[PDB]
């Protein structure tokens, strides 16, 4: 799994990251359905399918 | 030793060391150990003396 | 005529009872390893002597928060209307605490936060300067 | 007429507004007075709340769930049980001249001084309560123990539950 | 030197007197300096009369006022009960006692500073006792209307306000209880600027 | 259902007690996992026994981790 | 499409502008710019006269002001208390920070998912009125909710 | 009229337990952090201080990831003060990553110096309006 | 799943609550805490004067105390006997020894599903009331029974 | 068979045994299907089925 | 001393004894597993395991 976003991924494990010059995250990890983000201090669920 | 603050009016103090002997203190004073106090506060428990230390109440 | 006794609630469920009963023995493990670290190391100082208090400091507030660190102190700068301000970089590792509390001192607060810290980034603040400034941990 | 807030520390006047609004017969307001501040009803409408009341020989003991009458981990006293305390102050206005003693217990989880200042400052709110009713300070004395003396096993989850608590002992002469 | 009654606008100045007990019944104007070193046990002002005397140590005294004097006492006295039904000040310099019972009724400028295990006050109206710098193990303080009182409580501290009382504590104490009937209030005045104020824990965090 | 309703519905005490994140070393690494064993005895068959007071065994070696877990991936 | 929810859960956008409304026409001050949302409330319709007591009909306005207060998705609110000049300066500062506290912690009691409550009092040193011949009164004396909408 | 408890109150005795325990890992673990947490004292504190110069305080945009040598010659141009330096260049030179839109060029320096760390120093001396970098050994 | 006892044989809490209650208004005193009860019955209502025998009259009282006693599942039983100042106190000790003897026996040789009895007795040594103008007729005279219901 | 409890087996022995630092106790024995434990000096038969 | 893993099983069936009779007979029904001492100058009972193997 590709996938770019600004949040703060949590819980399946990414295997590598990087980060642009304006907050701007992207991930790559495993195949998962879900993720698991922090907002605001709030943590947040994320419903993925499509595989 | 170490002395503690027992009752503060403004000007004079009254203190109690380590082996429970009583002293009473005016704003100029001489305490062996410590030297003279230069000044004290009333506000706060806080005694400034010559030696530099500061004296404080028991926790 | 009628015999009861005290502790009456609202019904349970059996799995929350046997979180619980995990969780007691957790908590006893938990303190037993705290209390022995305790004893076999003992400190010296400690964050206040870096941390004091002033005016304007003295606001309160109580808090929920679970994320990265550097929105929480921004926000908690806005309050005290301090300068604020950061020092190193941080790693591309992020450091997440977690503080849910009650009507405390801003004071305690960010100690409460260097202690969550530990090892990974420090604090400090000069008081007549009127700024907060943090530093990451300048090793690897 | 009334304040929730514990009638604002007055003397609780609660039989003169009730043959009041009865003669709004009055022997028939005075009969449901002296029903009303009867100890017996008194005792059924505290059985009728959470709390045990037991009197045995001449030692008398009243027993309190801290976890209803509390907010948790708290030495705020919960003021939703507000009729139950003023109760808890009609009957024992009765026996003016018994000493008091008053103590608190907890359960056994955690650290054992934690659970000695808890008990203790529960202990001293209670007995600061008693005293801004009435009350000579010398006739009181309060203590907090933690977990030294249980009456049910802390292993299992309703004696866990029975096992904190509030004890009020008090004598006759 | 036993028992000195005096009226009539005088002047006594003494020092270096040496005695076990002797009792003081003062009127009229006594203007008085004892510099020496007494304990006694009773003293008596009956009202309208300034009196300083430097330096009195016993180990006990009972005190009651009944007019409107100015004195004020230095050295140290394990007092048990004082009373005061006028328009009377005191001031005491050192106080090392256990039990302590205040009575107020009228107007009273009472200022305490000390060690004591136990305080009980009453204050009934207009009361101004300034008990800041006396350190109690125990504080029991029942305020009626327009009472202010000023207390120092260490470990274990009980408030009770009527209406329009005022009640400023002035350390945390480790067990705080506080209750308001009509318009009352506890509070803090504190400074909030110093370096080493502490806040409160799960113990004592009772909210008015 | 219902004891996904009722994980869902206790929800921050529980990563309350269970902070990993505290667990972790200097350097991003999670710490390895032990195992106690107090006062065995196993009886191999006649005329041998063995006998031991406390045993200890390493489960899982040590190695980085990119993010600490949760309890999510143990109990729902 | 029963997946998702259509709307944030708790929110009837007519309902709010009721409530608004009701709260105008009860004499309470709602304002708002763009995503800046302040409402203000005179502290004799809560307290005693300089005094952190509390009436217990004032109890039934807190739970309606906790019902507003639940609509909104938040971050950080802010509670400041305001007051007239009464003895000195630390008595209305302590009679402030004392006021900021019960009304933040009965406003943490109730279900309003904030995740930061700042509270603080002045005392009296912004009033916001020349006219100052009443004591507590006189609207100097108030209650500000200060936060802001978040997306 | 009427007063509602807190919503999500531990009613029920399993949640009283579990929310008692929580209380008492979560004060353990504290005190377990801060048994073992090293801290700095603020006197012997080896940071380079505030230059407080007049010239010191101009607002500057700058983006900069790679040596340090041309950026702090470039900043003390910038400042009109002279620069020179004691010590000598490693095999591997000293690299620094700082991006910001408006600070002091001061503590801007100050920063310099807490990435540099160990192998590098700076003084500033403000009667002779001078910087010199200090290499170790 | 049904073969297995719904039940702990010869239990209901209907009887239970029902025989209780019957020795409450019998006189003998009951008293429930927790897990923990007591049971305490006058000496008088047992036997003669000053005397460790036991009337005809005590059977049927004995005969249904233990029938309640059986009801429970224990695991530790104690007896206490206590009494007034006649001649001596190892007199009076003595008697209380053997009283709480004789009744452990009889209620041990009764079908009761007890595993350990303890006995003893000391007699003047604990009193509860400051009322000593009765004799064997004073409240204090007294049998005291406690365990503790084991899950 | 393996078993966890935190009481005492008395009747078909067993080849290993380990106990916990709580006093929970497991063990190591052959397939039977009913067990004996002195719960609280009282013998107790547990009746284990589904072999 | 040490509990061993082996647990040490008693079978007691006794009605009206003394304390000190009872404490006697059971270290007798120990016999080579076990000691017992009671100290009651100091109100203090006392059990020991063996030390063999």
């Amino acid at each position: 799994m590709y996938v770019r976003t600004n949040l703060t991924i949590l819980s399946p494990g990414w295997l590598a990251s990087m980060t642009s010059a304006d907050g701007t995250h992207a991930y790559e990890m495993q195949k998962s359905p879900v993720l698991l983000v922090s907002w605001h201090g709030k943590v947040m669920q994320l419903k993925v399918e499509g595989l | 030793i170490i002395y503690y603050i027992q009752a503060v009016i403004p000007g004079r103090a009254w203190l109690i060391g380590s082996n429970g002997s009583t002293l009473t203190v005016r704003e100029g004073s001489k305490i062996p150990g410590y030297g003279m106090v230069k000044l004290i506060d009333s506000l706060q428990g806080r005694i400034l003396t010559s030696s530099g230390q500061v004296i404080k109440f028991s926790q | 005529m009628k015999f009861k006794k005290p502790p009456i609630n609202n019904p349970s469920d059996d799995a929350t009872i046997k979180l619980a009963e995990a969780a007691v023995s957790v908590s006893d493990s938990m303190l037993e390893m705290a209390k022995v670290e305790k004893v076999i190391t003992p400190p010296s100082k400690d964050n206040t002597l870096t941390i004091p208090n002033a005016y304007n400091l003295q606001a309160r507030a109580s808090v929920d928060w679970s994320g990265p660190i550097e929105e929480l102190t921004a926000r908690i700068a806005k309050a005290a209307h301090f300068r604020f301000r950061v020092l190193g970089k941080s790693p591309s590792v992020p450091v997440l605490i977690s503080i849910s509390t009650k009507d405390e001192s801003l004071a305690e607060i960010l100690r409460d936060i260097d202690y969550q810290a530990g090892k990974k980034a420090s604090i400090h603040v000069y008081p007549n300067s009127q700024v907060v400034e943090l530093r990451y941990a300048k090793i690897y | 007429c009334f304040h929730p807030p514990y009638n604002n520390f007055q003397p609780d006047r609660r039989a003169v507004k009730r043959v009041g609004v009865d003669t709004g017969g009055g022997t028939v307001g005075l009969v449901a007075s002296i029903y009303r501040d009867s100890k017996r009803k008194i005792i059924r409408d505290l059985q009728k709340q959470d709390i045990q009341y037991v009197e045995y020989g001449d030692t008398r003991t009243l027993i309190i769930p801290t976890d209803k009458y509390f907010m948790f981990s708290s030495p705020r006293l919960n003021e939703i049980c507000y009729p139950g305390l003023n109760n808890v102050i009609r009957l024992l206005n009765f026996y003016p001249q018994s000493t008091i003693y008053v103590a608190g217990f907890t359960d056994n989880v955690g650290s054992r001084s934690h659970k000695r200042k808890l008990s203790q400052a529960q202990a001293e709110t209670m007995m600061t309560f008693l005293w801004a009713n009435g009350i000579a300070a010398k006739r009181l004395k309060a203590e907090g123990y933690g977990d030294k003396n249980a009456i049910s096993d802390n292993a299992i989850i309703h004696g866990s539950a029975q096992n904190r608590r509030i004890e009020i002992q008090w004598f006759t002469s | 030197l036993n028992r000195f009654r005096y009226e009539g606008a005088g002047v006594v100045t003494g020092n270096n007197l040496r005695t076990s007990y002797l009792d003081l019944y003062l009127a009229n104007e006594g203007t008085t300096r004892l510099a020496g070193n007494i304990g006694l046990q009773k003293l008596e002002a009956v009202g309208n009369g300034v009196t300083q005397i430097n330096g009195v140590s016993s180990r006990n005294l009972q005190i009651v006022l009944k007019g409107d004097p100015k004195v004020l006492i230095s050295g140290f006295v394990n007092l048990r009960q004082l009373d005061m039904y006028g328009k009377g000040t005191l001031s005491l310099y050192w106080i090392k006692s256990d039990t302590l019972t205040i009575r107020a009724k009228k107007a009273a400028k009472i200022q305490l500073a000390g060690i004591v295990n136990r305080l009980d006050v009453e204050l009934w109206d207009f009361a101004q006792f300034k008990g800041k710098y006396l350190r109690a193990q125990r504080s029991f303080v029942k305020t009626h209307d327009k009472s202010v009182a000023e207390i120092s409580a260490v470990n274990h501290q009980s408030s009770l306000a009527t209406d329009a009382s005022d009640i400023y504590y002035y350390n945390l104490s480790k067990t705080r209880a506080d209750f308001m009937a009509f318009n009352g209030s506890v509070l803090d005045m504190r400074e909030w600027g110093q370096s080493d104020l502490k806040d409160f824990d799960r113990y004592n965090k009772q909210f008015p | 259902k219902i004891i996904d309703e009722q994980l869902n519905k206790q929800a921050r005490n529980l990563d309350a007690i269970y902070d990993f994140n505290s667990l972790v070393l200097e350097h991003n690494i999670l710490p390895p996992v032990l195992l106690e064993g107090r006062n065995t005895l196993n009886l191999a068959d006649a005329q041998s026994i063995r006998i031991s007071d406390r045993t200890y065994k390493v489960a899982k070696q040590a190695h980085f981790i990119t993010t600490p877990p949760t309890w999510r991936q143990y109990l729902w | 499409v029963p997946k998702l929810p259509c709307r944030v859960d708790g929110a009837c956008d007519a309902t709010i502008i009721k409530m608004m409304t009701d709260l105008n026409k009860k004499g309470i001050k709602v304002a708002s710019v763009g995503q800046n949302y302040l409402i203000s409330i005179p502290a004799s319709a809560l307290f005693a006269d300089q005094s952190p007591r509390l009436n217990w009909a004032s109890y039934s306005l807190l739970n309606e002001i906790a019902a507003f207060l639940k609509q909104f998705r938040k971050i950080a609110i802010t509670v400041t208390s305001y007051s007239s000049k009464y003895v000195s300066v630390k008595r209305e500062r302590a009679l402030t920070l004392a006021r900021s506290r019960v009304v933040s912690e009965y406003l943490w009691s109730q279900g309003v998912d904030s995740r930061i409550i700042f509270t603080q009092g002045l005392g009296s040193d912004k009033p916001i009125t020349s006219y100052t011949l009443g004591g507590d009164r006189s609207p100097n004396a108030r209650v500000e909710i200060t936060f802001r909408r978040a997306v």
